């Protein structure tokens, strides 16, 4: 039920698709309207 | 261009320039952070020792593998491993150097997308290669086809190829290697009063093995000739200064290979796991695997293997045909032999996998590219 | 411009004539070379 | 802005100033106080004599150490010790200046509150570093491994160090020194007919500890040898003019280091803490410290010490492996002068304790911001 | 005949007749050798006290412990131990009764050897037999299945049993008990002044540790509180009248236990070592023995053991499973208690090892007939 009412979730997917889509562009992945649950875990691998 | 050879193994990182025959720097892949307390402030006392430097200074220093069972667990650790061979053995440029590698059968994709990820964007290469660790022990060896039992220091995989087809069902894996090994050494150590509970003295019972530990050719009359006779007992000196002897441990320990019920596993030896995966190919194929039994990985240095590994197979297949052992005396750099073989080639500058690749296909390419 | 700054790349006879695939010309180059 | 070091030691303070050589100022830790009636009227009769003033004049002084076996006692005394030291021998305002003070390790973390509370509150200083003496030993002695024996006036502790890292495990006390030495001497100058019972006489068979005593390199030849002949035998003049001469208590005095149930306390010797101290740390680095037998103090003046504890070692190591016993000949003010070496460190300048951290954690940031 | 029990633990003997529920001779295993003079003509001093003689006089001799980590060191002591509680605590000729032993796992098997030899030989026996003690351990509870923490005071081993077979690989050893809690304490009472050096004081520290210790159930809280009032702080009377007072001390000792890394060990803690114990095993068998922890040992006394045991492992445990940490009040002599329980059964009587067995097949069947 918590994730069910989770409101903040939709917003940090939503600005973590802005920064991807912005990432990806020029890629096949580019212009992407969503994701699965495991990109998550993958936001550490791009360092600076 | 040279192109690197650099096979990341379990055990120890082995690289070198490619075309060559020898790979010029071996060292052990472990990562080493201190314990205790620094109280003698200056002279550059790094705080993760990496690879012959953790070796040297070990006695302080707590070590871990990065690489665990053939699969990569520790990442951070695993980029010092490569940061370390690069920059500091090689001491060349990754972005004007091809840089071929290695990896285990079976092995998870996204593995192979975050070292392809690290391979692009970290270590930027103009190419690279993976390639599977038999694949290059076959290429070594000078044979298209044939049986390779490659058991490293976490895995031993049995991958038979024919005429450059690698068989994925017949490929199959059992987690008993060299570490395994080292450790139910330990746990047989203290029957004669020796303690080791340390990381830093799995290098020194490392070490025992490597120089000490043989494949015994019958493992009860090596029994009874242990309990008769104090003849094959032998001498080792610690790096404090205390000399040890052991007896049948000398043996006991490789037998692990051939029983692995010593150390509770349900499976059995490397000989029914390289028979089972002889039934597992095509009936007309397997009489070319029966002659062309290859090894690679430095846990088949023991010098009691080859005779004892013949007579194991000989054993469980039958007799009608031939059983022959491909045992060459480089078989411990036998992968980096075949990627320096593989890596020259005329043929392999369009298997290469290219910038332009990676920027179109993502870090995805090598699941399609390679096998 | 911020990720622009950070998280960018910092980068900024061919044929041979063969009437063979490249199967067995690759099985017979690894073949050749261990002489 | 200097910086001082100030070994506030058991026998003898010794203080000077960051970079220089030899310790400016050395006298010994004493307070004493008149105990007779004074009759002559006028000439400024001082209610206690502090240092080199109650050494000159300890004929008619009851002499007081503050400091037993490491841990400060009278506080009051330590306090004139310190302002002695600040405003009479260095001539130096503390509020303008660091201070080092050493410690010996194992200690009661009272006293160390109690430096901090008023080395901060009566002596204000813009800041201040409790330091053990061992690694200012190491540091004067260059090497960055080694084992260093320590031994003052009350303490005797063995603290090894590995590349840059104690082992506090391994770091062992033993309260067993030059002031127990002297009682010894005393105890044993009975039997040839002299009586020293004063604080004043301590001075005296202190001198002739230090003038005559030797460390035996054999004990029971050199007690048959002195039994024998009168060889061995030294004669030594009084303050009153009187010649004393001593046989076989030159030897039977320091040996008390080696054989401490002479007076009586449980433990061994101090080749045998050492040794033990050895077998504490790990099995890889004492290769190292076999080689690296630091010592430091006043109590290794002896001139036989060396060549006994490489002696007692080599009997207590394997025999595979050499012993080093690194003796400086200026090993009584190598604690001073690796406090010298450490104070003009730039790297040290990030761990003073401020003013400001004492202020804003109480006196408990000693116990984390030092060892 | 009634059968004996004759647990030869490492701090403490327990000696008793088999069918009863409290064993008849608890008694400290220790052997007291005078080291001052004495000036007593009469005879009557004993060159060793051995027992409950030597802690009653115990400030005049050197104690020495024959059992150091579950091996046997000096063997005369032992046999000084075994003559004293043969002869003059259950006072039983050796010869007419049966008598039941118990050793720690993963032992040297040459100290088995030389138990067998000296029970066959010096106090030969009708019958003996050597058995595991966690074994018995779960005999005491009733059980035939479970995980026993035996954590005495040389060893803290953990052994899984499945239908009354203890598994042999996964069992582990850890060698942190009880002498090294009172080694630590005596290492953190000099915090607050009081010293303690010699065997005498050994037992002091002990009695505290006894009697004042317990462990924490979350630490770092226990610190909060033990640092931020003296709530916690409790007075101990000296035996010659001082009066201690210990705060986090009485936490801080027994955490070791859970943080092994206080006293310079690289291995984890004991909730570590049961879990990596039960993940050794299989699963199917693991149902047992999340529900089935049944501690023992003198070092488990301490009264907040098993909400802290309970708390770790259900932090390490899967979710889904129930957690039960079967204390019993009398499992210091659980050991002890089980043995009277297989020692008083018809069922036991062929497992006896005969003089006779002895005799053919040398003092080598101890590790082919016992397990
Ligand atoms: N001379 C030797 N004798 C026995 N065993 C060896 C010898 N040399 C190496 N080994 C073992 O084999 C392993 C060699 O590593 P290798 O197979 O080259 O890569 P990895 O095992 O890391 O994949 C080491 O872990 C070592 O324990
Ligand atoms: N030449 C000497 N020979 C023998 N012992 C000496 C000699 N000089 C000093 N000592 C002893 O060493 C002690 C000095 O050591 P030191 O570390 O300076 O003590 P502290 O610093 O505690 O005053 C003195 O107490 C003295 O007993
Ligand atoms: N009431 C107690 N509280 C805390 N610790 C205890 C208590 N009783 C015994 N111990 C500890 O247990 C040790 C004895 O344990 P024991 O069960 O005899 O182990 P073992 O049989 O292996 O010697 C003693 O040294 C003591 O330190
Ligand atoms: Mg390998
Ligand atoms: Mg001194
Ligand atoms: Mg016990």
């Amino acid at each position: 039920e918590s994730l069910l009412t989770s409101r903040q979730l939709p917003i940090f997917c939503q600005l973590i698709l802005r920064i991807g889509n912005f990432l990806n562009y020029g890629s096949h992945t580019g212009d992407a309207d969503g994701f699965k649950i495991s990109t998550l875990l993958k936001l550490t691998e791009t360092k600076s | 261009t040279t192109a690197l050879v650099c096979d990341n193994g379990s055990g120890l990182v082995k690289a070198g320039f490619a075309g060559d025959d020898a790979p010029r720097a071996v060292f052990p892949s472990i990562v080493g952070r201190p314990r205790h307390q620094g109280v003698m402030v200056g002279m550059g006392q790094k705080d993760s020792y990496v690879g012959d430097e953790a070796q040297s200074k070990r006695g302080i220093l707590t070590l871990k593998y990065p690489i665990e069972h053939g699969i990569i667990t520790n990442w951070d650790d695993m980029e010092k491993i490569w940061h370390h061979t690069f920059y500091n053995e090689l001491r060349v440029a990754p972005e004007e150097h091809p840089t071929l590698l290695t990896e285990a059968p079976l092995n998870p994709k996204a593995n192979r997308e975050k070292m392809t990820q690290i391979m692009f964007e970290t270590f930027n290469v103009p190419a690279m290669y993976v390639a599977i660790q038999a694949v290059l022990s076959l290429y070594a060896s000078g044979r298209t086809t044939g049986i390779v039992l490659d058991s490293g220091d976490g895995v031993t995989h049995n991958v038979p190829i024919y005429e450059g087809y690698a068989l994925p069902h017949a490929i199959m894996r059992l987690d008993l290697a060299g570490r395994d090994l080292t450790d139910y050494l330990m746990k047989i150590l203290t029957e004669r009063g020796y303690s080791f509970v340390t990381t830093a003295e799995r290098e020194i019972v490392r070490d025992i093995k490597e120089k000490l530990c043989y494949v015994a050719l019958d493992f009860e009359n090596e029994m009874a000739t242990a309990a008769s006779s104090s003849s094959l007992e032998k001498s080792y000196e610690l790096p404090d200064g205390q000399v040890i002897t052991i007896g049948n441990e000398r043996f006991r320990c490789p037998e692990t290979l051939f029983q692995p019920s010593f150390i509770g596993m349900e499976s059995a030896g490397i000989h029914e796991t390289t028979y089972n995966s002889i039934m597992k190919c095509d009936i007309d194929i397997r009489k070319d695997l029966y002659a062309n039994n290859v090894m690679s990985g430095g846990t088949t240095m023991y010098p009691g293997i080859a005779d004892r590994m013949q007579k194991e197979i000989t054993a469980l297949a039958p007799s009608t045909m031939k059983i022959k052992i491909i045992a060459p005396p480089e078989r411990k750099y036998s992968v980096w032999i075949g990627g320096s073989i593989l890596a020259s080639l005329s043929t392999f500058q369009q298997m290469w996998i290219t910038k332009q690749e990676y920027d179109e296909a993502g870090p995805s390419i090598v699941h399609r590219k390679c096998f | 411009s911020s990720i622009e700054r950070l998280f960018s790349f910092p980068a900024a006879e061919p044929k041979e004539i063969t009437f063979l695939d490249a199967k067995k010309s690759l099985n017979l180059n690894i073949f050749l070379k261990q002489f």
